[PDB]
RNA sequence: CAGCUAGUUGGUGGGGUAAUGGCCCACCAAGGCGACGACGGGUAGCCGGUCUGAGAGGAUGGCCGGCCACAGGGGCACUGAGACACGGGCCCCACUCCUACGGGAGGCAGCAGUUAGGAAUCUUCCGCAAUGGGCGCAAGCCUGACGGAGCGACGCCGCUUGGAGGAAGAAGCCCUUCGGGGUGUAAACUCCUGAACCCGGGACGAAACCCCCGAGGAGGGGACUGACGGUACCGGGGUAAUAGCGCCGGCCAACUCCGUGCCAGCAGCCGCGGUAAUACGGAGGGCGCGAGCGUUACCCGGAUUCACUGGGCGUAAAGGGCGUGUAGGCGGCCUGGGGCGUCCCAUGUGAAAGACCACGGCUCAACCGUGGGGGAGCGUGGGAUACGCUCAGGCUAGACGGUGGGAGAGGGUGGUGGAAUUCCCGGAGUAGCGGUGAAAUGCGCAGAUACCGGGAGGAACGCCGAUGGCGAAGGCAGCCACCUGGUCCACCCGUGACGCUGAGGCGCGAAAGCGUGGGGAGCAAACCGGAUUAGAUACCCGGGUAGUCCACGCCCUAAACGAUGCGCGCUAGGUCUCUGGGUCUCCUGGGGGCCGAAGCUAACGCGUUAAGCGCGCCGCCUGGGGAGUACGGCCGCAAGGC
RNA sequence: CCCGGGCCUUGUACACACCGCCCGUCACGCCAUGGGAGCGGGCUCUACCCGAAGUCGCCGGGAGCCUACGGGCAGGCGCCGAGGGUAGGGCCCGUGACUGGGGCGAAGUCGUAACAAGGUAGCUGUACCGGAAGGUGCGGCUGGA
RNA sequence: AAUGUAAAAA
RNA sequence: AGGAACUCUGCAAGUUGGCCCCGUAACUUCGGGAGAAGGGGUGCUCCCUGGGGUGAUGAGCUCCGGGGAGCCGCAGUGAACAGGCUCUGGCGACUGUUUACCAAAAACACAGCUCUCUGCGAACUCGUAAGAGGAGGUAUAGGGAGCGACGCUUGCCCGG
């Protein structure tokens, strides 16, 4: 049945990344898309693009990663270090404007939905609304 | 657990237990000595140690320990009570205080004397 | 504490009230409340705030301010704008006092003071001068509200016990390798300064009410009053003028000596003392703080040790024995209306005091004044609609269904076959058999054992058989037929989100055990005998009843174990095997195993059958013992279970 | 095979280390606790009998007082009523001859169940049984080979 | 083929 | 007046007594315990009102009843009939049975448990016998014995 589409999806991405996969799919839906537009645009992924499987939408998702390292275990770093749903089915977030997270320092992003969009943590503050705390990344 | 499960049944608070029924949680509390006798320590160690059992304001009747070198208790003194168990003595939850009513003080004791009860050596 | 309820819930009319109302009454109707915790018990005045805390939180309500409640205990009404009235009234109770016995007076939880209780908590002061209140036209009267002083290191705050010089360093005291080291610039001494004390001055807090002019108003003008107090403060004079407490094994900053000898003692945790203790006690010295320093008590901290922030459950404490399922919780993809949640803006409110900032007042400071800011939360209005919700519309990826197939110790019922054991009948046969570590008990000339034939009966099903299969668990094995449950594969045909989980409930639930009736071969608790041993209620041997078997009913526990709840998605492969589909050294599915990517783990280890990465839902944990005990409740015939 | 020793491996609940550890009964003492003929106390509930003050309703008549006579006050009764009394239940606390087990205690008596095949693998539900640990039966588990 | 208490680790 | 002080003993007697209503403990085999206990009502008059039987649907007659207001006495089931209650032991489960005429009980009996005999021309009983009962029954039946509802249980000894 699929509890959680989007705790999913972010979920992909990270099983993804940590065997350093070129593309995972996704199943397809409308808001799930923002969450990728801006997790890309932000520079967290080469890129998506919908795509189908035996007659399903999906979304392929080009993963991004660090150079090369030197030494032992030449682990390219990651360019996701951390993914995770704040705001779950079981327990829904909600932030006023006047008090939305800093993730990581300002380093990191917190994607969340508002009446003007999904928006990043600083997008949040340009426009002035609150929303639900979707995510945190960095 | 779920956050569902806390919004039910919730978190136990920890609620604690007193180590001392000096009752009213009292600073201190006044008796009269029952008996004054010495006995032997606990596990690891041995000396006869000197105690007495004291009636208690409280209507009560607990033992407690006479600190410090030679004492002047005996089978009528009036006296206060302190609280302070004794690892090296079996249900020993009090303490005489030393200098008050019926309880002399340390005699001759130069180190330390508010905690025996001792007047300043001129 | 799991059910509660007769004014109980509602109505009609009526009383009463400032007024709504079962507030109270007559009649009527049968209703109202409860796991979203009723009813019951225990506790408690509530808030602004106070305390701690990184915060989220926890704890708490002293003094000040706000509301509520009470005035020895209880009931009542009277007067009135208002009371059911602390210093008014009536009655009953208890207590006190007066009495000429008939009767009568009283209520400090107002300010003081007393007493009792207690570890403990103040002067029977001063003043209406200010402020505020009541009455008065006014003068003015009353004001234990109030302004003040008095007592207590109870708290916070400022300050004093002196400042500079002053020996290769007095004496004393402690230590010592007997040279010396330490207290130590510490002292003495020298000069300086001058708390206390002394003399002179001496407030602010106080202008108004009042009276004159102006009208008695606006406006101007005049005068009276200070409890604190001859105090604060200013001026002059002026003496070197209280230091204490905790600690010095480790946490923890501070080390030597004597005494002592499991004694005297210490103790917060770990531990320390049993002749040589940095841990007892004294000394010398040292660390810490200082008009204080310690102790006890309680709160928050540490304690992410109830975890929202921020934990867990294979073996450490913890997955329910297993399933079905009610309530609740949670819910795939597309579009649309509503806008509940949610976000935004605007305004109202969020008193004062307090907290933080700034600046000013008292020599500083505490304390105080002024001003500033934000604040969660709720009320009204407006707006955004992505996620949640919700109505509506569409889809097929979830789930279910059709059709066709498959493996299977899945369940039930009837029947049935062979092998062995045992007993019995018959024969043939004789001197032992059996059993053990060894042996005895035991059986056997009344003919056992060993062998052949015959019969009765009960239980369990050898090989196949497995590292195997089925089932939700418990469990399920000769064969046969009937009745029936689950699951897997192919086709992509139907439904159209119908899903997942699941407190309570209900059903199943090895073995042992219980009831009634049956059955009884083998086996076998208990029970008896033998042997072993110090003994042997045991292990070994001979015997042997319930039971083990069936029906029906009850019990409901377990190492009910993978010691791992279920569902879904995601995250390298290698090999073995069971079962299905496909022209097939291959692939594709469902199952059971091993080794391993990444990763997780305290390690052992786990690893697409996860203990990895994620979400939903339930169950469980929160030091060892006491204990799965006790009390209560429920269930049970009982044992006993929850 | 007895004794001492070396290397590898295996089990452990041992680690001044098998002259290790360790269990239950009994005996002694201390402590808290459950039961127990009962005993005593507090709070509460129900039904009834008595019932002050007082408001409210009726009367105010064979009588009192005021009366502008229409009425009013006193007085009479009634309903409710504090509280008392009676009887019967519920909860909670204290106490009790004796009795059950539990905790603790430098040393005691008995044996040695467990920890190594602990010298009968252990552990477990349950049933019987025995001074005590235990044993045995049925099944079940490896936390055994 | 039973059992060996009770004071030793800067 | 006292209220069991009587006495082996509250023996005898007194108390209580019907009906309606409220109310009612432990324990329990769930039926009980219960009439537990404890209390309230009880007469006559007037008024309004419900249901039933007869009949006709009403009247009369009759049956049971509900409510309101008042009267009298020491007293209203006004006389007669008419339970004293409670707690706690023993024995026996229980209703029954018995010593006609000194014993009604803890004695017998009982449903129920166990042992044992008996295969039918049964065993056993009466009879010398024929015969009869057993039984026109057939082991879930019949005779004998002991124990005696029900619950838990019923050990060891086979020398005489
Ligand atoms: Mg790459
Ligand atoms: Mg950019
Ligand atoms: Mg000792
Ligand atoms: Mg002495
Ligand atoms: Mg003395
Ligand atoms: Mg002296
Ligand atoms: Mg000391
Ligand atoms: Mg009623
Ligand atoms: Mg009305
Ligand atoms: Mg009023
Ligand atoms: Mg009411
Ligand atoms: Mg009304
Ligand atoms: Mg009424
Ligand atoms: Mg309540
Ligand atoms: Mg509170
Ligand atoms: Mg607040
Ligand atoms: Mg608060
Ligand atoms: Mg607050
Ligand atoms: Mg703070
Ligand atoms: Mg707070
Ligand atoms: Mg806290
Ligand atoms: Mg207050
Ligand atoms: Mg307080
Ligand atoms: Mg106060
Ligand atoms: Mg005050
Ligand atoms: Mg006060
Ligand atoms: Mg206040
Ligand atoms: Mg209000
Ligand atoms: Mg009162
Ligand atoms: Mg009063
Ligand atoms: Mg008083
Ligand atoms: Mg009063
Ligand atoms: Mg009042
Ligand atoms: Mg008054
Ligand atoms: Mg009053
Ligand atoms: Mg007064
Ligand atoms: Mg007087
Ligand atoms: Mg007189
Ligand atoms: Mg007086
Ligand atoms: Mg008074
Ligand atoms: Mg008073
Ligand atoms: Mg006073
Ligand atoms: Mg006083
Ligand atoms: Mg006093
Ligand atoms: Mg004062
Ligand atoms: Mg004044
Ligand atoms: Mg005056
Ligand atoms: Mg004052
Ligand atoms: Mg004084
Ligand atoms: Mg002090
Ligand atoms: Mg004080
Ligand atoms: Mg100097
Ligand atoms: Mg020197
Ligand atoms: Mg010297
Ligand atoms: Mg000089
Ligand atoms: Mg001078
Ligand atoms: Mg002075
Ligand atoms: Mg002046
Ligand atoms: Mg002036
Ligand atoms: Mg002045
Ligand atoms: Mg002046
Ligand atoms: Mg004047
Ligand atoms: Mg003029
Ligand atoms: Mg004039
Ligand atoms: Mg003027
Ligand atoms: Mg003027
Ligand atoms: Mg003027
Ligand atoms: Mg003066
Ligand atoms: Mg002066
Ligand atoms: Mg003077
Ligand atoms: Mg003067
Ligand atoms: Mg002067
Ligand atoms: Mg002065
Ligand atoms: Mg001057
Ligand atoms: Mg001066
Ligand atoms: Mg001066
Ligand atoms: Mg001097
Ligand atoms: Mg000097
Ligand atoms: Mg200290
Ligand atoms: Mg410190
Ligand atoms: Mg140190
Ligand atoms: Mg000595
Ligand atoms: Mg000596
Ligand atoms: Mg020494
Ligand atoms: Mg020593
Ligand atoms: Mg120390
Ligand atoms: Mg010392
Ligand atoms: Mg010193
Ligand atoms: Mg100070
Ligand atoms: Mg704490
Ligand atoms: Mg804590
Ligand atoms: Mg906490
Ligand atoms: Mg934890
Ligand atoms: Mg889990
Ligand atoms: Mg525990
Ligand atoms: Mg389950
Ligand atoms: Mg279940
Ligand atoms: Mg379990
Ligand atoms: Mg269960
Ligand atoms: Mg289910
Ligand atoms: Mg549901
Ligand atoms: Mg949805
Ligand atoms: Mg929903
Ligand atoms: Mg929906
Ligand atoms: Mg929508
Ligand atoms: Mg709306
Ligand atoms: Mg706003
Ligand atoms: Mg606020
Ligand atoms: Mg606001
Ligand atoms: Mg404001
Ligand atoms: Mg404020
Ligand atoms: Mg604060
Ligand atoms: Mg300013
Ligand atoms: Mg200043
Ligand atoms: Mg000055
Ligand atoms: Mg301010
Ligand atoms: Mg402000
Ligand atoms: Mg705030
Ligand atoms: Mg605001
Ligand atoms: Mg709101
Ligand atoms: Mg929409
Ligand atoms: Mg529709
Ligand atoms: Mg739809
Ligand atoms: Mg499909
Ligand atoms: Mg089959
Ligand atoms: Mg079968
Ligand atoms: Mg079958
Ligand atoms: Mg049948
Ligand atoms: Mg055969
Ligand atoms: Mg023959
Ligand atoms: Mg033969
Ligand atoms: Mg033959
Ligand atoms: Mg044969
Ligand atoms: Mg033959
Ligand atoms: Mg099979
Ligand atoms: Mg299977
Ligand atoms: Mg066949
Ligand atoms: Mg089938
Ligand atoms: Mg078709
Ligand atoms: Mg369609
Ligand atoms: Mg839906
Ligand atoms: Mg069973
Ligand atoms: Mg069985
Ligand atoms: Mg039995
Ligand atoms: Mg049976
Ligand atoms: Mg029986
Ligand atoms: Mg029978
Ligand atoms: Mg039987
Ligand atoms: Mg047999
Ligand atoms: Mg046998
Ligand atoms: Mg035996
Ligand atoms: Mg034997
Ligand atoms: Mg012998
Ligand atoms: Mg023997
Ligand atoms: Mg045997
Ligand atoms: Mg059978
Ligand atoms: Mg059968
Ligand atoms: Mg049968
Ligand atoms: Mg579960
Ligand atoms: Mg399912
Ligand atoms: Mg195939
Ligand atoms: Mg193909
Ligand atoms: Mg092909
Ligand atoms: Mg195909
Ligand atoms: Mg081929
Ligand atoms: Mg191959
Ligand atoms: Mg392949
Ligand atoms: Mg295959
Ligand atoms: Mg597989
Ligand atoms: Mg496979
Ligand atoms: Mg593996
Ligand atoms: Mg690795
Ligand atoms: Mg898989
Ligand atoms: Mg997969
Ligand atoms: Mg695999
Ligand atoms: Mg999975
Ligand atoms: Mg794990
Ligand atoms: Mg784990
Ligand atoms: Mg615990
Ligand atoms: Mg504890
Ligand atoms: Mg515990
Ligand atoms: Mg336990
Ligand atoms: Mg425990
Ligand atoms: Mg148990
Ligand atoms: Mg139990
Ligand atoms: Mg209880
Ligand atoms: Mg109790
Ligand atoms: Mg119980
Ligand atoms: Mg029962
Ligand atoms: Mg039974
Ligand atoms: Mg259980
Ligand atoms: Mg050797
Ligand atoms: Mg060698
Ligand atoms: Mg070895
Ligand atoms: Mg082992
Ligand atoms: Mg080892
Ligand atoms: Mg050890
Ligand atoms: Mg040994
Ligand atoms: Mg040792
Ligand atoms: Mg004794
Ligand atoms: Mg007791
Ligand atoms: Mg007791
Ligand atoms: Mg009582
Ligand atoms: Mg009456
Ligand atoms: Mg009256
Ligand atoms: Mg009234
Ligand atoms: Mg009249
Ligand atoms: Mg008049
Ligand atoms: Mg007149
Ligand atoms: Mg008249
Ligand atoms: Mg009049
Ligand atoms: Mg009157
Ligand atoms: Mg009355
Ligand atoms: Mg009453
Ligand atoms: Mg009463
Ligand atoms: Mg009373
Ligand atoms: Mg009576
Ligand atoms: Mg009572
Ligand atoms: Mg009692
Ligand atoms: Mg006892
Ligand atoms: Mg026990
Ligand atoms: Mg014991
Ligand atoms: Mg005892
Ligand atoms: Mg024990
Ligand atoms: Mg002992
Ligand atoms: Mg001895
Ligand atoms: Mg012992
Ligand atoms: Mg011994
Ligand atoms: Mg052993
Ligand atoms: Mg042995
Ligand atoms: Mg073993
Ligand atoms: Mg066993
Ligand atoms: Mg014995
Ligand atoms: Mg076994
Ligand atoms: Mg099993
Ligand atoms: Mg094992
Ligand atoms: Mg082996
Ligand atoms: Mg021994
Ligand atoms: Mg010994
Ligand atoms: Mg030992
Ligand atoms: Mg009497
Ligand atoms: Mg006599
Ligand atoms: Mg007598
Ligand atoms: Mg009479
Ligand atoms: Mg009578
Ligand atoms: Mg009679
Ligand atoms: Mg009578
Ligand atoms: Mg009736
Ligand atoms: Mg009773
Ligand atoms: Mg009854
Ligand atoms: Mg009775
Ligand atoms: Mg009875
Ligand atoms: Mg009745
Ligand atoms: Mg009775
Ligand atoms: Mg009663
Ligand atoms: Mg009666
Ligand atoms: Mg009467
Ligand atoms: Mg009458
Ligand atoms: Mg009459
Ligand atoms: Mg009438
Ligand atoms: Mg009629
Ligand atoms: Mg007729
Ligand atoms: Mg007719
Ligand atoms: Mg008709
Ligand atoms: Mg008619
Ligand atoms: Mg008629
Ligand atoms: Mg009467
Ligand atoms: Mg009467
Ligand atoms: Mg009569
Ligand atoms: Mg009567
Ligand atoms: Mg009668
Ligand atoms: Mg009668
Ligand atoms: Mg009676
Ligand atoms: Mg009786
Ligand atoms: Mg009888
Ligand atoms: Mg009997
Ligand atoms: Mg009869
Ligand atoms: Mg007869
Ligand atoms: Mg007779
Ligand atoms: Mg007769
Ligand atoms: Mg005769
Ligand atoms: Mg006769
Ligand atoms: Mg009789
Ligand atoms: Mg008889
Ligand atoms: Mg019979
Ligand atoms: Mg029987
Ligand atoms: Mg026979
Ligand atoms: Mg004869
Ligand atoms: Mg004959
Ligand atoms: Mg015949
Ligand atoms: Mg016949
Ligand atoms: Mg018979
Ligand atoms: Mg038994
Ligand atoms: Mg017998
Ligand atoms: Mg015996
Ligand atoms: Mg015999
Ligand atoms: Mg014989
Ligand atoms: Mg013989």
């Amino acid at each position: 049945m699929l509890t959680d589409p989007i705790a999913d999806m972010l979920t992909r991405i990270r099983n993804a990344t940590r065997v350093y996969k070129e593309s995972t799919d996704v199943p397809a839906s409308r808001f799930k898309e923002e969450i990728l537009r801006i997790l890309a645009r932000e520079g967290f992924i080469k890129g998506y693009e919908r795509v189908d499987v035996d007659g399903k939408p999906y979304l392929r998702v080009y993963l991004k990663y660090g150079p090369r390292r030197q030494g032992p275990d030449p682990r390219p770093e990651q360019v996701i270090h951390h993914i995770r749903r704040i705001s779950k089915p079981g327990r829904r977030v909600y932030v006023g404007v006047k008090e939305i997270p800093r993730v990581r320092r300002g380093l990191g992003i917190a994607i969340l939905s508002t009446s003007k969009g999904v928006l990043t943590d600083r997008e949040a503050r340009k426009l002035g609304v609150g929303g639900e705390l979707i995510c945190e990344v960095w | 657990p779920t956050i569902n499960q806390l919004v039910r049944k919730g978190r136990e608070k920890v609620r604690k237990k007193s180590k001392v029924p000096a009752l009213k949680g009292a600073p201190f509390r006044r008796g009269v000595c029952t008996v004054v006798r010495t006995v032997t320590p606990k596990k690891p160690n041995s000396a006869l140690r000197k105690v007495a059992k004291v009636r208690l304001t409280s209507g009560y009747e607990v033992t407690a320990y006479i600190p410090g070198e030679g004492h002047n208790l005996q089978e009528h003194s009036v006296v206060l009570i302190r609280g302070g168990r004794v690892k090296d003595l079996p249900g020993v939850r009090y303490h005489i205080v030393r200098g008050v009513y019926d309880a002399a003080g340390v005699k001759d004791r130069k180190k330390s004397r508010s905690k025996y009860g001792t007047k300043k050596p001129k």
